[PDB]
């Protein structure tokens, strides 16, 4: 499409995304996920092919359900207290509508079927934008309300999450369904220390933008969308295939990398609520995560897989465009343990 | 079956190479003679002449912060005392029990 | 004498549509290298 | 300013530059036709560019220095050896057919370029297309596998489907017997190897699957060799015909800019010609991999990016 | 040859200045946990008539 | 390609370092002068 | 404790910026020169401890391991040298640096004040091993043993981050100092049971306990030397440090809860040693023989008391030693042919005679001669044992027999007899792997010259 | 809590239902997003006027406009689906599987 | 500790005014240094990726790296303190208005508290 109309599209999903954090109304932050939908087909369907335009279909089908019960949810609230600012949910079941909404607007589990469809369904770029900067606007909203959430529901909704991203990793070969599922474990993670500490979840949110903004990058970068394609860098590019190694070890939540700061805050985190078994199950289910993780690494850098005679040919040019901020992202989603305490930022 | 029967172009394996044949008085170090010898010369002056020996010898020399010959001094100077002021060598009570409060049981 | 390195079909392990292949996903085909399907 | 959305934004539109004379043309023929002088005819007398055919060290005459490099660091395959041992075991017969169609490909990318930067027209020996003919005589001679066939299908489809076919597409007819009587003429020893049957399944899978699908997207002039010689009469036939059955009168700016971002980019153009897929012709070891590519990093002006060897001249580095 | 060797040998002379560093970082280190200098129950002592502090 | 170093580019990126490092120095002296005004100091 | 730390750091950029045939040299000078400043720890106290600093802190049960740390690095990088020399400068800069990290994470772990700062530390030590392993590894199964080596360990280590955590919300405090005076009584709960198997777990899967140890013979027999050595004489000895320092909580627990882990030793010590009478692979003897050991050290920690642990100190030290020349050993008879069976290449005492004598040393001192140090920790423990209960007495005794057995039948099978008559590749013992072999054995003998410093903080 | 309420809430529940059994024809998954928002639009007007909320007479419009747009979005997608299969079944959009 | 909604508070303010009674940090903190380590690794894997000379390839780039990453990490330094300073004021406060949730508990000695002895053996 045309740059412009490209520029404009991301900028209004950008300004949805940012109504829905700066306002106050519920009818405000409805239209702010609205515009954010209307927005995001286009960029999604940007490189037009039959598997594109299946994934946009299937992504504005769960998102304009998600929308319908938002409103559904705000109308009930409404009818029991005449409230219009976001902040009680003052009712059982416009709490549970509520957190049924942002949950499959999300992809937490039960809602997350959809993610690895759109995500193989779509480019690396539109991949790297839906993974990373549609997260904002829902999660901002659990923020403000999360002392009213029921935690059994958003609990088991978080185990389930963890679980599901766990197990469906472990049978990818694809990377873009291996990026979906990550990102589904990461989600349940967020959520699962909302009713406790929403710092952590915001922490959460930014160590796990850059550590997928790093490796979507480096996907990109080394333009491989299949692991055995992705067996063929090293060929080329060595150094690329041992920063994504390092990248995936930082994924794992392996100490002392990026990673592991979410995690074992949480954990810190539950623990002072005399919460111990799930943490526990939490741990112990996000090794299959660092599992799959060191199957592509295996697969990448840590051995030399069989090449083809015409990547010769590749070897005699250069990158065109080169990005700006993939060295930054690479550092800051491997090096910041020491920084840890800085989180009183309130980030 | 037009098939060659190879599954790739491989490079053959290798004959593993011999230092003693390029050089005698090979050290075992590297296939550069000079470097061997050099590397040979830091290895046996800095493992065996430098940490071995001043090392074993700094070791032999440290100084008693352990406190073995303070402590025995300090026993023979106790038991000098308490043998000839008929003290019963060491006590039972590793603490006055004065200036310890017992709970009463009164039961 | 030399360090083991993968071969094909070793590296044919990971070209399937999905890992540990099955009865009922033995039938499943790995996409298209481009994303784009003929339009019959 | 390297051309990007930007520049396409400001003011750079390829629609202003188009002349009427852009008119890609690609000339075909049989192994030993005068389809080269032809074709460098037409480029002189239309005032367009002429790209010579792309061989096996076509790549190296674009990067770095112009000078070919060594055959193992460029190509890893020989026409001298196809000729001599068709047949070989070692697959040099589709390694080379798979290397010479991503030569081709890299040309017609850079043709491509050429034309919606500077809207002159191009002129070019066999291209992506009419590349498989060659292809198909192998298969027949029996000198290569069906396997092999199915490989450069698949990376044919994959690439050729990215790009604008070319407006005329000129083919000189020369019939077999007196395309021997020139080779013999010619005196080269591997050249004189070639048997009738594979010039005559060259030719036919030729006549007979290229002319007629190129027929329903391109305009096609058919040529023999006597009138061929006179290269008048071609300009004149090429300049009477206009091109509205392709898909070239579709074309508008933003197609155009799409493919400007598409044939820049030579890495992005030969994506899919290393594709996954282990044939024992083409496929290399990891032992094999690493000692070639380390002997490449170790050539002079190659071992960083352009500007940034030392050893072959470059100053300032860092300051840059 | 001075002024050449340097560029070959300069990488020897890292090891021995980290080592000076860390022994300047400890002490400075060390200047920071000095609450209780002088203070203890077991060598609480009198200055000497030209001693500012115990130990440094 | 074949590029001189971009005199522009290295002005501007020299420029930036310089006076970021300059307002850093700046900030840090006010910081430091108010502390000890607002803490009775000096 | 900066004054080790940093010279380790500086390791680094001085491996880079060295030229292409100058990596080996400078990095064996700098690392003994490192070894020789480590050795000035040595001169501990009676009292406390040498509290450097509210992060690091020296003990008299540290200061040997940080000693045996810095020592083995050198003779690492010595044994790296042959098998690596094909290598690229790139990929042997890397290897390189992978040591450096390791030591330098095993430096910043032995002292760590912190409960927290050293089980990041002691898992930061996870990541180099596995590379090292997964990467310059020959065999095929080397991936497969990365794995393990991995999940293993962390099925252990994320319990007792969680414990730790737990801990700290209710003392406040994770400082070792702090929490061995402030200790209290845990009481015979199930809660308290369940937080006592997260503290001891993470630390017996990497003794490894006799349960849980198929992970050792798979990762020994899949790394290459320098793997093999750091995972035989450092890496196994993070368990005992850990258990020794972590065990201060969890009385009276322990009273009850070592009996599972007593009887798996006393039993699995018998069962390995006996393993190892039966061996077609001289790595995997010795893995196996390093497991025996470890289940020694295990049973002294558990029975925790003053003997136990000095036994267990001098134990670890020299196994750590022995262990790595056995494996220094099997390594230069690979290089030659390439085979790692023990069958194979026989009656090398008649081809290479002082590489035979080497042997011989070797294989006594892991038979535990008097008055090797290696004999002063196996009778330390079966003393302490004897006094625990004396029908110890009957399993030590057998796992001392069995030990003498395959060490001599080793020794035996390599050594002695007539010489495989179709090998003809043997080449007389290079300067660099006598060397090597002596600078692992005399700091054991000298050792024996002053028990005392290996002996721990308990001595 | 009358019983208009609830019945059109039970409404919405059917509607939603309706849109998760996908029998076929994703047109009927828009007609019962239709229904979804009409019932919406239904029971937030009848919320507003019973309580004489002045200015929240402005979102029931809002919300059709906005609703209406959303239709006219899938209605394009549905087209470009049909586009490439003649037909808008919702079994055919099976090539992209979990 | 959820202090979003802490009386008093500036909404979009990243130091607020009463920030700079705290002393700052200083040039030379090692948070500061390890923010400028941090900019230098961002340098050489920018020189890595497009296949430069690592260690010499752009000064000007490098340090333009540094600086930033240190500008930044004293903002973000500064900001931290601050955020743990009001932690500690409004634990302070807290606990000075609720005297008697927190009593001062009676001081007693090891010698007249009996604790259980469990002997090891
Ligand atoms: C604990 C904290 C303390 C330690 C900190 C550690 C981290 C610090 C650095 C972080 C990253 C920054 C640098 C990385 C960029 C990579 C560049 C590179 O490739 O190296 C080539 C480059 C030289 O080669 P070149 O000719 O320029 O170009 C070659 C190409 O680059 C490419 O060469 P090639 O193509 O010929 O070879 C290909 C090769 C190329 O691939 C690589 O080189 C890999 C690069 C490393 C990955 C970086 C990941 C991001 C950071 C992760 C840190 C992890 C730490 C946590 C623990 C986990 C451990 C993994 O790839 C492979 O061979 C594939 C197989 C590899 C095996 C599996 C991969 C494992 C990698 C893990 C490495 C982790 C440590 C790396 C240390 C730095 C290495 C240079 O090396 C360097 O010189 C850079 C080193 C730093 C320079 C120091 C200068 C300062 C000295 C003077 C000042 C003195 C200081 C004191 C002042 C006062 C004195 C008076
Ligand atoms: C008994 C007192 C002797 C005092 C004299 C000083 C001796 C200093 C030795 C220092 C340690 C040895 C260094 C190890 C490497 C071997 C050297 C070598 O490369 O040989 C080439 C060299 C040149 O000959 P070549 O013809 O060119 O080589 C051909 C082949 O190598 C073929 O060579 P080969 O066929 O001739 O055999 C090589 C030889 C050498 O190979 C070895 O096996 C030597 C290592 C044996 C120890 C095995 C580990 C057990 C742990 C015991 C720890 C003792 C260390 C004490 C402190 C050491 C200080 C560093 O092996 C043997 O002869 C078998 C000896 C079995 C000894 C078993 C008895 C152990 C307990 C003895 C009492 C110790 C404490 C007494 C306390 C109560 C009284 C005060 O030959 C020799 O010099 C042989 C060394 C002398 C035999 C050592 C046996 C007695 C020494 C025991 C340790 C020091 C005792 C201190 C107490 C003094 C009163
Ligand atoms: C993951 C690694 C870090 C990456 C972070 C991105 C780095 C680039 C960002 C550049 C600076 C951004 C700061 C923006 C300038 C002013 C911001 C100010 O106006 O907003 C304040 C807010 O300041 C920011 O929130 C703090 C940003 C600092 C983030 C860094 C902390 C990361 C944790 C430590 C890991 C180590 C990273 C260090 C290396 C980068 C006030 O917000 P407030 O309206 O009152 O409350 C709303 C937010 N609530 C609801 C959560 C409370
Ligand atoms: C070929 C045959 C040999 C030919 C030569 C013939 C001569 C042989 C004589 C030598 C062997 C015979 C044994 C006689 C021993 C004499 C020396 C001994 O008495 O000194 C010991 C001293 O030895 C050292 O204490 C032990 C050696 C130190 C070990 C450190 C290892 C070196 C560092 C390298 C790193 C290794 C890492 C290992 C991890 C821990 C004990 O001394 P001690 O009674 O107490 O008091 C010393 C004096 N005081 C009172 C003033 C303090
Ligand atoms: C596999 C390789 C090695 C791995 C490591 C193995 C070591 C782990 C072994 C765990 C140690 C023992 C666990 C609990 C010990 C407490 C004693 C108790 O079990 O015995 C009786 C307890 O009675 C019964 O045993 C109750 C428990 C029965 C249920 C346990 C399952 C039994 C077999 C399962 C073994 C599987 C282990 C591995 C799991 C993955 C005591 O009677 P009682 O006076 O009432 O209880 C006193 C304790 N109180 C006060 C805290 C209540
Ligand atoms: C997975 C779920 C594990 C279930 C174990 C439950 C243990 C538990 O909850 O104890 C919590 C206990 C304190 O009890 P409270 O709940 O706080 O209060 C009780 C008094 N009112 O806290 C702790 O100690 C937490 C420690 C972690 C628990 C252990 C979890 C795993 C099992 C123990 C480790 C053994 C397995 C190790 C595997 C080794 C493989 C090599
Ligand atoms: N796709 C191909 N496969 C095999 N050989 C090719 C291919 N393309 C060109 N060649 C060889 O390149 C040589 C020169 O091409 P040709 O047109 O026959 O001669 P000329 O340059 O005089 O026109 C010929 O020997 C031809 O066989």
């Amino acid at each position: 499409m045309n740059p412009i109309i490209y520029t404009t599209l991301i900028m209004t999903v950008m300004s949805g995304t940012m109504l829905v954090m700066i306002s106050s109304h519920w009818l405000l932050i409805w239209i702010g996920f609205e515009m954010n939908l209307l927005a995001m087909i286009p960029v999604l369907m940007k490189n037009f092919n039959p598997r594109a335009t299946e994934a946009a279909t299937k992504y504005f089908l769960t998102q304009a359900t998600a929308s319908m019960m938002l409103m559904m949810a705000i109308i009930i609230n409404l009818l029991y207290s005449g409230q219009w600012t976001i902040t009680k949910m003052f009712n059982p079941v416009a709490m549970t509508m509520m957190t049924m909404a942002l949950a499959m607007k999300l992809g937490l589990s039960p809602f997350h079927f959809w993610v690895p469809e759109v995500t193989q369904g779509i480019s690396l770029q539109a991949g790297l934008l839906l993974l990373t900067w549609q997260k904002l606007a829902p999660l901002s909203v659990l923020c403000q309300i999360s002392q009213s959430i029921n935690p059994n529901l958003m609990l088991t909704m978080a185990m389930l999450s963890i679980l599901i991203g766990g197990w469906g990793g472990l049978n990818q070969t694809q990377l873009r369904k291996i990026m979906a599922y990550s990102s589904i474990a990461h989600m349940g993670w967020m959520t699962a220390v909302l009713p406790y500490n929403t710092t952590m979840t915001i922490l959460n949110l930014l160590i796990y933008i850059t550590m997928t903004l790093a490796m979507f990058m480096l996907l990109i970068h080394s333009s491989a969308t299949t692991t055995l394609s992705l067996s063929h860098t090293w060929n080329k590019m060595p150094v690329i295939t041992s920063l994504m190694m390092v990248t995936l070890l930082s994924m794992g939540g392996l100490p002392p990398l990026s990673g592991f700061m979410p995690k074992w805050m949480i954990i810190q985190e539950m623990t002072k609520n005399e919460s111990i078994i799930m943490p526990t199950l939490m741990a112990m289910t996000a090794l299959l995560n660092l599992y799959f993780y060191m199957r592509l690494a295996y697969s990448s850098s840590l051995t030399m897989f069989p090449s083809t005679n015409n990547m010769k040919m590749k070897w005699q040019f250069e990158h065109t465009k080169q990005m700006k901020l993939l060295p930054t992202m690479i550092v800051l989603s491997t090096l910041v343990l020491p920084m840890t305490p800085a989180l009183s930022s309130l980030n | 079956p037009p098939e060659p029967t190879i599954r790739l172009q491989e490079d053959p394996d290798p004959e593993d190479e011999n230092l003693y044949e390029k050089n005698p008085d090979s050290h075992g170090y590297d296939k550069d003679p000079i470097v061997d010898l050099w590397n040979m010369r830091v290895v046996f002056f800095f493992g065996f002449s430098i940490v071995l020996v001043l090392g074993s010898t700094f070791v032999a020399y440290l100084p008693d912060y352990r406190m073995q010959e303070w402590a025995r001094r300090e026993a023979e100077r106790l038991v000098k005392y308490r043998e000839a002021n008929g003290l019963p060598l060491m006590e039972s009570n590793c603490f006055d029990p004065n200036k310890i409060q017992l709970p009463e049981d009164e039961d | 004498a030399r360090q083991w390195q993968p071969d094909v079909e070793w590296a044919e392990q990971f070209g399937g549509a999905v890992m540990y292949p099955t009865k009922e996903t033995a039938h499943w085909k790995p996409p298209p290298w481009n994303d784009v399907d003929p339009p019959k | 300013l390297q051309y990007g959305p930007l520049a396409f934004v400001l003011g750079e539109r390829t629609t202003r530059k188009l002349t009427e004379t852009s008119k890609v043309i690609t000339v075909d023929g049989n192994i030993c036709s005068g389809k080269g002088r032809l074709a460098r005819e037409i480029a002189e007398k239309l005032g367009l560019r002429h790209f010579p055919e792309a061989g096996i060290h076509y790549a190296d005459s674009t990067t770095g220095d112009g000078k070919p490099l060594d055959v193992q660091l460029s190509g890893n395959c020989s026409l001298e050896k196809f000729y001599d041992d068709p047949k070989s075991n070692d697959g040099n017969s589709y390694r080379l057919q798979s290397w010479l169609y991503a030569s081709r490909l890299l040309q017609y990318a850079d043709a491509l370029e050429h034309l919606l930067s500077t809207g002159q027209g191009v002129v070019l020996e066999r291209s992506i297309y009419s590349d498989f003919v060659f292809l198909e005589a192998m298969y027949r001679q029996g000198f290569i596998r069906k396997q092999c066939v199915e490989h450069y299908n698949e990376v044919k489809k994959v690439t050729a489907c990215e790009y604008l076919p070319p407006h005329v597409v000129v083919y000189v007819d020369v019939p077999v017997p007196e395309i021997q009587s020139r080779i013999q003429k010619k005196g080269n020893p591997h050249e004189m190897k070639i048997t009738a049957a594979y010039l005559q399944d060259i030719e036919n899978a030729y006549k007979k699957t290229f002319l007629p699908e190129m027929s329903e997207k391109c305009e096609v002039l058919q040529y023999s060799a006597r009138e061929a010689e006179d290269a008048e009469k071609v300009v004149e036939d090429i300049e009477y015909l206009k091109c509205d059955k392709g898909p070239w009168p579709d074309q508008d700016d933003r197609t155009f800019h799409r493919l400007r971002m598409l044939v820049q980019n030579k890495l992005e153009v030969l994506n899919y010609t290393t594709i996954p897929v282990y044939l024992p012709e083409i496929t290399i070891g990891a032992h094999q991999s690493d000692r070639v590519f380390q002997k490449f990093t170790e050539l002079p002006g190659r071992k960083y990016s352009p500007g940034y060897n030392e050893d072959v001249g470059d100053k300032w580095i860092w300051l840059k | 040859n001075v002024l050449q060797i340097v560029r070959d040998h300069w990488v020897h002379i890292l090891v021995p200045v980290g080592f000076v560093f860390g022994c300047y970082l400890d002490r400075r280190s060390d200047e920071k946990l000095t609450a209780f200098r002088n203070k203890s129950l077991l060598f609480k002592r009198e200055l000497r008539p030209n001693e500012e502090v115990t130990w440094k | 390609p074949h590029g001189s170093p971009d005199w522009l580019k290295v002005g501007l990126t020299l420029g930036t370092s310089v006076f970021l490092w300059i307002y850093l120095i700046k900030q840090h002296k006010e910081d430091v002068l108010e502390y000890k005004r607002r803490n009775g100091l000096e | 404790m900066l004054k080790i730390i940093i010279p380790t750091t500086m390791l680094l950029p001085m491996t880079w910026m060295s030229k292409h045939n100058m990596i080996w040299i400078n990095a064996t000078v700098h690392s003994l020169l490192i070894s020789l400043i480590s050795l000035s720890l040595l001169n501990q106290l009676g009292e406390n401890s040498l509290n450097f600093s509210l992060t690091f802190f020296s003990d008299s049960l540290s200061a040997p391991l940080l000693v045996l740390t810095t020592w083995l690095l050198p003779l690492m990088l010595m044994a790296s040298q042959s098998h690596l020399s094909k290598e690229t400068t790139t990929r042997k800069k890397l290897y390189i640096t992978m040591l450096i990290l390791l030591q330098l994470f095993l430096i910043m772990t032995f002292t760590a004040t912190e409960l927290i700062l050293f089980y990041i530390l002691f898992e930061a030590t996870l990541v180099p091993t596995l590379i090292i392993i997964t990467r310059w590894g020959n065999q095929t199964e080397r991936l497969n043993a990365g794995l393990y080596f991995l999940f293993y360990t962390l099925a252990g280590s994320l319990p007792l981050l969680v414990a730790l955590v737990y801990i700290q919300n209710t003392t406040g405090s994770l400082n070792f100092l702090i929490i061995h005076y402030w200790s209290h009584p845990l009481s015979n709960s199930w809660s308290n049971i369940f937080m006592w198997l997260a503290c001891i777990m993470a630390f017996m899967v990497k003794m490894p306990l006799y349960g849980l140890h198929l992970w050792l013979p798979k990762a020994h027999v899949e790394a290459p030397i320098a793997g093999s050595m750091v995972l035989a004489a450092v890496l196994l000895k993070l368990g005992g440090y850990g258990m020794m320092r972590i065990t201060t909580i969890l009385n009276p627990l322990t009273n009850y809860m070592a009996y599972p882990f007593l009887m798996l030793s006393m039993w699995g010590m018998i069962m390995t040693s006996s393993i190892c009478l039966r061996q077609t692979d001289l790595k995997s003897l010795i893995a196996y023989s390093s497991v025996s050991h470890m289940a020694l050290v295990i049973v002294a920690i558990m029975i925790q008391t003053p003997w136990s642990f000095m036994g267990a100190t001098a134990l670890m030290i020299a196994h750590g030693l022995t262990s790595s020349m056995l494996f220094c050993l099997a390594n230069t008879n690979y290089e030659r042919v390439h085979s790692r069976t023990m069958i194979l290449a026989r009656g090398l005492q008649t081809l290479l005679p002082l590489m035979a004598t080497w042997w011989l040393v070797a294989s006594l001192t892991n038979l535990a001669l008097p008055p090797s140090i290696n004999l002063i920790g196996e009778l330390f423990i079966i003393t302490a044992s004897f006094s625990w209960s004396n029908i110890t007495i009957i399993l030590m005794g057998m796992n001392m027999m069995i030990t003498a057995l395959y060490s001599l039948y080793m020794l035996i099978t390599t050594q002695r007899g007539k010489y495989t008559h179709h090998i003809n590749n043997i080449k007389p013992s290079f300067t660099r792997e006598n060397a090597l072999m002596a600078l692992h054995i005399l700091p054991l003998l000298l050792l024996t010259l002053n028990p005392k410093m290996i002996l721990g903080p308990l001595y | 809590m009358p019983l208009v309420y609830m019945n059109i809430i039970m409404a919405f529940a059917i509607a939603l239902a309706g849109l998760l059994m996908y029998r076929s024809h994703l047109m009927s998954s828009l007609l019962c997003l239709e229904g979804m928002m009409l019932s919406l639009f239904i029971m937030s007007t009848l919320i507003i006027l019973n309580t004489h909320f002045t200015l929240a007479n402005m979102m029931p419009i809002i919300l059709l406009v906005f609703a209406a747009c959303e239709a006219a979005l899938g209605l394009s997608l549905l087209v470009m689906v049909s586009n490439t299969y003649g037909t808008d079944y919702v079994q055919n959009l099976n090539l992209l599987q979990c | 500790t959820m202090m979003s909604g802490r009386p008093g508070r500036v909404p979009l303010q990243f130091l607020p005014n009463e920030a700079r009674s705290l002393p700052p940090p200083k040039l030379t903190d090692p948070r500061l240094v390890y923010m400028g380590f941090l900019g230098y690794c961002s340098g050489l894997i920018d020189n890595a990726i497009r296949r430069r000379p690592v260690v010499s390839a752009g000064l000007h780039r490098q340090l333009l790296y540094v600086t930033s990453f240190v500008f930044f990490g004293y903002y973000l330094l500064k900001r931290q303190d601050y955020m743990y300073a009001l932690r500690d004021h409004d634990m302070f406060a807290y606990v000075k208005s609720h005297p008697e949730d927190f009593p001062e508990k009676d001081k007693k000695t090891y010698g007249e508290i009996l604790e259980e002895f469990h002997p090891v053996r």
